[PDB]
């Protein structure tokens, strides 16, 4: 007993989407449902590494303040919508991609100059809509490697970086029981993620990050 | 499911809904009938409702 | 009473706050912004909504 | 003890008769949480007497409402006591203050 | 004897048997209501806050 | 005079203290009252009624 | 520097002598002694053979044995905390202790 | 990817009971994440050592009294519950106690051993108050973790204990409060390296140099289920 605390097994992957899953553990010792649920939360939401769009250069603009015509939604929205694009960068710190399109209709991330060195993991992401017989737009999009979520605090247009792929993570603890006690915790972790990584593996990455800290103490 | 939401539409007489839910449950309990729906080791009253 | 106290507190606007005035693509990154402590909950913002 | 009170505890706990109160002044001769026994001083003794006031404390006993009522000493052997000092706490008292 | 099986049986008996809770006095129909029970270690009846 | 006593202790005279939640170590927003109330168990204890 | 002090532990069952050994060596370790042992000193196996019938029939006989096991445990280094501890602490009755001083 | 990993660079046993320990350096957030995880683990899950039964020579139940002693037997049990000791490689041990003559009775009176070590000799069990008075008792200690109330314990023993034992509630967990704090420190000519300080109050049976590693171990193995998924 004295050093053989109860260990969970995954009760389910409980998967409802490729984007979101409800990985549940049972039993955990009393109170550990927070001690791990939140600990992995704080890892997952803020300290997972990854790659994201970081800066934009649409043709001839000094500030997204300038609502250049030919596009339906103004540049403040194109700027955030380009933050919406999930991307994978292989082996590099920062990479610039180019995008252009022409003709009346939408623009999509599928229209980017796909290097193959970089994967746009969701091509069908609409970027904007075009609004004249002569409508075409061309831009450089910078993608960068980094960690967590970094706000707009630091012709280029700066934007917040979404390096962590976790769109949301949440967790609960709840009653679970065995044949003789009900003071034990279940843990439900729910998370939703941008498609760069599947969640039942993102958590295995995160559990590793946390495990690596302990490696200098564990006997 | 926890409540009769669709069966309330089925049986607009409303009290008739208790009387038919009990009728169907008597088919199961005393008539020896068993339901079609895919259970996973659960108590059957929420299935009696569905008719 | 406590539920409504919480919802009142959650939905006020405080004219000075941390992270005030930025523009977001949805509630989920609103929550990431709150939970990481980057924005205060009653801070003013613009969001895309559906 | 309540940390904030009104100073009425020093009276309710004594006048309610449930703390055992020193009938005459003297010195504690013996204590054992069942008995407390006081060598009364000759300035308050009656002349033919042995001069020794025992107090057999009531220990665990049912109250009329089934709560227990064990009195406990507050004195130490050889300690002096003066008439009307609390010798033993009641239920819900300590050092003779009320303490619910 | 309260043997180790009985709870796994109980948590099958009860698994969805509504139980009726009412305070007293009970002025109006909303003063008796039914709830599905869930088991507890303590001795108090855990009621739902809004109700 | 309460403030004066709290100043004689090394205590905060606002009476309130910032607290953290032991489920996460997050800080609570604004301090909360902390101090030594006196509390009585009443004779209506539950196993005598269940 | 008192000379080496040795202890004789004699028991009928070996497991109890081993528990006593463990106690002694843990004592002399936690009080810092150059513990030397536990030498297993030879089992004295006593035998007995008695008639079984309360009468004639000499050939039905039972033979029992008693096994007295010894542990000789030496402490060359006494630091007087060992002195106090050893003189203080007793054990169970299935083990008998006898100390040779030097 | 630039993660600096911690080492437990320093410790200060400020008292025979209280100590500080520091883990350094840490990245963003990990000062908080470990800072709270280890506090919550240290409070729940450090193993320790408690009194669990007491047999006193002439008593019959908790509520009695002994001639010539200053405490009801109950307040002796409330005193021994707080007594704390190390035991060396054992799941349990029995301590004998004897005293006679007037005055205090204190843990220093227990029949000491090499394999038991008491954190505070002056912790007091009762007073004796008569010239011929005595108490002798056999305090049984057990190892364990968390808290186990005697009411559930005897319901877990399932044989009927003899008349004249007393039972006490078990409170093994040896740490009474834990605090954590995070701050920046000089390493590599750079900022936002957290020196985590954890500082702790204990019953005195354990030293942080074990405790923080044991807590980290518990965490590290509980966490296996989330990488083994």
């Amino acid at each position: 007993s004295v050093t053989e605390f109860l260990k969970p097994r995954l009760v389910d992957i409980e998967q409802v989407s490729s984007t979101h899953a409800k990985v549940t553990l049972e039993p955990l010792e009393r109170g550990f449902g927070h001690t791990l649920g939140n600990a992995l939360r704080r890892i997952l939401l803020s300290s997972m590494p990854g790659c994201a769009v970081t800066e934009v250069e649409i043709d001839g603009v000094l500030h997204e303040y300038s609502t250049k015509e030919g596009v339906q939604e103004d540049i403040l929205e194109i700027l955030l919508n380009l933050k919406g694009l999930a991307v994978r960068v292989q082996g590099k710190d920062e990479v610039i991609l180019t995008l252009n399109k022409s003709g009346i209709g939408p623009v999509t991330a599928a229209d980017i100059t796909h290097d193959g060195d970089v994967e746009i993991v969701k091509p069908q992401h609409v970027i904007c809509h075009l609004t004249d017989e002569n409508a075409s737009i061309s831009m450089r999009i910078k993608v960068q490697r980094g960690r967590g979520y970094v706000p707009a605090s630091t012709g280029r247009l700066l934007v917040d970086a979404c390096y962590s792929p976790v769109e949301r993570i949440a967790y609960n603890v709840e009653a679970a029981r065995v044949e003789q006690r009900t003071d034990l915790d279940k843990l439900v972790i729910e998370m939703e993620t941008n498609g760069t990584i599947d969640p039942e593996e993102a958590i295995r990455r995160a559990a590793t990050i946390l495990a690596e800290q302990l490696e200098a103490f564990v006997d | 499911r926890v409540t009769v939401q669709d069966a309330v539409e089925k049986i607009g007489n409303r009290f008739d809904l208790v009387l038919v839910a009990a009728r169907r449950a008597r088919q199961m309990q005393v008539g020896g009938k068993d339901p079609l729906v895919p259970e996973e080791n659960d108590k059957t009253t929420v299935i009696a409702l569905r008719e | 009473q406590d539920v409504v106290l919480g919802l009142y507190y959650m939905t006020r606007d405080c004219v000075n706050a941390k992270g005030e005035g930025m523009v977001l693509t949805g509630p989920k990154e609103a929550e990431r912004l709150y939970r990481s402590g980057l924005a205060s909950l009653h801070a003013r913002v613009k969001v895309r909504i559906t | 003890k309540p940390l904030v009170g009104t100073g009425m505890e020093r009276a309710v706990a004594v006048d309610s008769g449930v703390t055992a109160v020193a009938k005459r002044g003297g010195v504690v001769q013996y204590v054992d949480a069942s008995r407390i026994v006081i060598k009364v001083n000759e300035d308050e003794m009656y002349p033919g007497e042995a001069g020794i006031d025992i107090y057999n404390l009531t220990k665990y006993t049912r109250s009329n409402q089934n709560t227990c009522i064990n009195q406990m000493p507050c004195v130490s052997l050889g300690e002096p006591v003066e008439r009307g000092d609390v010798l033993a706490d009641g239920p819900s008292t300590d050092l003779g203050e009320l303490a619910l | 004897r309260e043997e180790a099986v009985v709870w796994d049986i109980l948590d099958e008996v009860i698994r969805e048997h509504p139980v009726l809770l009412n305070r007293a006095p009970t002025l109006h129909r909303l003063g008796i209501q039914a709830f599905e029970p869930v088991l507890i270690e303590g001795k108090a009846i855990q009621l739902h806050p809004l109700v | 005079e309460i403030k004066e006593l709290l100043k004689l202790g090394d205590l905060p005279t606002s009476g309130q203290i910032r607290l953290y939640d032991g489920r996460t170590g997050e800080q609570f927003e604004r301090p909360v009252t902390v101090g030594y109330m006196y509390m009585l168990k009443l004779n209506h204890l539950v196993d005598d009624k269940m | 520097q008192n000379q080496r002090i040795r202890i004789r532990l004699k028991a009928f069952d070996h497991r109890l002598i081993d528990q006593a050994t463990a106690e002694i060596v843990e004592t002399a370790k936690r009080t810092g002694a150059q513990v030397r042992g536990p030498i297993p000193l030879p089992t004295r196996k006593e035998r007995f053979t008695v008639l079984i019938s309360p009468h004639v029939n000499k050939d039905a006989r039972d033979q029992y044995e008693i096994r007295t096991h010894l542990r000789l445990v030496d402490i060359v280094e006494p630091t007087e905390k060992t002195v106090d501890a050893l003189m203080r602490l007793d054990l169970a009755a299935g083990v008998d202790v006898q100390i040779s001083l030097g």
